[PDB]
């Protein structure tokens, strides 16, 4: 019942400085702590009661609390900070915790690198084919993939995923996945997978024959 | 060095019920808070409740409906927690964290326990190389790791030593069937002149498979 306010987002240039606000009703005279999670990570304490500092922390991370608003100031982001932020109050014999802030460095724009790969052996031997492409490291985050077999676009049986954006260059990578069976992926030459995003004018397109 | 270990991902149908442990390794659990944190699927944290062995106090979220149960050990060097009529909605991390009895926050933290409720049945991933189509001068490399349940899978190259370069993408549910991939990129001058191993765990099916690319 007790309601905290964090910004579902915040964006920094690299080296610069980054404040996460902790919108809480008179949160001031509450004790304020804040939690970092990377993607695949479990929280990890970085700022207790308002502005202490865990060992092993670094400086550039510091807290501060008054009003209605407490604040998680992390100075020259690099890269490695790129993560999920909480913050967390008792009130009423209760935890909260504010929904996520994440954290998001820039970094210049990125033409995506293209992959593409044909089925194994091993899933052709189990009756299946899978035919995977590989979009990395681009930077802004929005692309786009297509799906064309021997020149027409398929839509189906089609899988996508994406990555939170690189712990080490702030881009982002995605994989697409088109599956048939080995039947269906026999009755077809062309298998084609091409990339649009923001860098280019035309789509970037990666293609193979079952031929050679 | 004192260390929070849970047990292992779990799977249970809807209306059942979970338990998952918090074991305080090498350390204790008097004089602390111990608390109970979960989190679905790219969602936020929320408390579930916390509970005091010193004051023998435990306490809960609403929004559980009675669901939570948190518990301790004689030993006082475990802790459990209990959720009960289980629905989908409860596909979440669950996660226990400690601190100290005086103060407000936890400072230690569990790796999580993933309890997915479901009545699909276990099945050992299938583990396909994505070999450079039939070279240039940086090359990508791939494992597909297809038709496995439940999650999670654990995928490495090079039984860890490699790590720079790597994309391990998010897994995808299809069909009550999972799928992950993972690239690596390399400078040319190295592939095939090194083996490039996928490395894929699914203890669910205590399933360990290598995958030279």
């Amino acid at each position: 019942s007790y309601v905290l306010t964090q910004p579902p987002s915040v964006s920094v240039a690299p080296g610069k400085t980054a404040r996460i606000t902790c919108g809480g009703n008179n949160i001031g005279s509450k004790s304020v702590h804040w939690y970092q999670q990377k993607p695949g990570q479990a929280p990890v304490l970085v700022v207790y009661d308002d502005s202490d500092r865990p060992s092993g922390i670094p400086e550039r991370f510091s807290g501060s609390n008054s009003g209605n608003t407490a604040t998680l100031t992390i100075s020259r982001v690099e890269a490695g900070d790129e993560a999920d932020y909480y913050c967390q109050v008792w009130d009423s014999s209760s935890v909260v915790f504010g929904g996520w802030t994440k954290l998001t460095v820039l970094r210049a724009d990125a033409a995506p690198t293209v992959s593409i790969f044909p089925p194994s052996s091993e899933q052709l031997t189990s009756g299946g084919a899978s035919v995977v492409c590989f979009l990395n490291n681009f930077y802004p985050k929005d692309i786009n993939v297509k799906w064309k077999i021997d020149g027409s676009e398929r839509q189906n049986g089609v899988l996508n995923s994406w990555t939170d954006q690189d712990s080490k260059d702030s881009t982002y990578s995605m994989s697409s996945t088109l599956t048939l069976t080995k039947d269906e992926y026999e009755r077809h030459n062309s298998y084609t997978c091409e990339a649009t995003h923001k860098t280019s004018t035309s789509p970037i397109v990666k293609s193979f024959n079952r031929n050679e | 060095q004192v260390q929070l270990v849970q047990s292992g991902a779990e799977v249970k149908k809807p209306g059942s019920s979970v338990k998952v442990s918090c074991e305080a390794s090498g350390g204790t659990l008097s004089n602390y808070v111990i608390t109970w944190v979960r989190q679905a699927p790219g969602q936020g944290l929320e408390w579930m409740g916390g509970f005091i062995p010193t004051f023998r106090t435990a306490m809960y979220a609403q929004g559980f409906q009675g669901r939570v149960t948190i518990t301790a050990d004689e030993s006082t060097s475990i802790a459990y927690m209990e959720l009960t009529n289980l629905r989908s909605e409860d596909t979440a991390v669950y996660y226990c964290a400690r601190g100290p009895l005086s103060r407000g926050y936890y400072d230690y933290w569990g790796q999580g326990t993933l309890v997915t409720v479901s009545s699909a049945k276990t099945t050992a991933p299938s583990v396909y190389p994505l070999a450079p189509v039939c070279t240039g001068s940086s090359v990508t490399l791939g494992c597909l790791v297809k038709g496995y349940f439940p999650e999670p899978v654990t995928l490495t190259w090079n039984s860890g030593s490699l790590s720079s370069g790597v994309h391990t993408f998010p897994a995808v549910l299809q069909s009550d069937l999972y799928t992950l991939s993972s690239s690596v990129t390399v400078t040319s001058s190295t592939w095939p002149s090194q083996s490039i191993t996928c490395n894929v765990a699914h203890p669910a099916s205590s399933t360990k498979v290598d995958k030279k690319i």
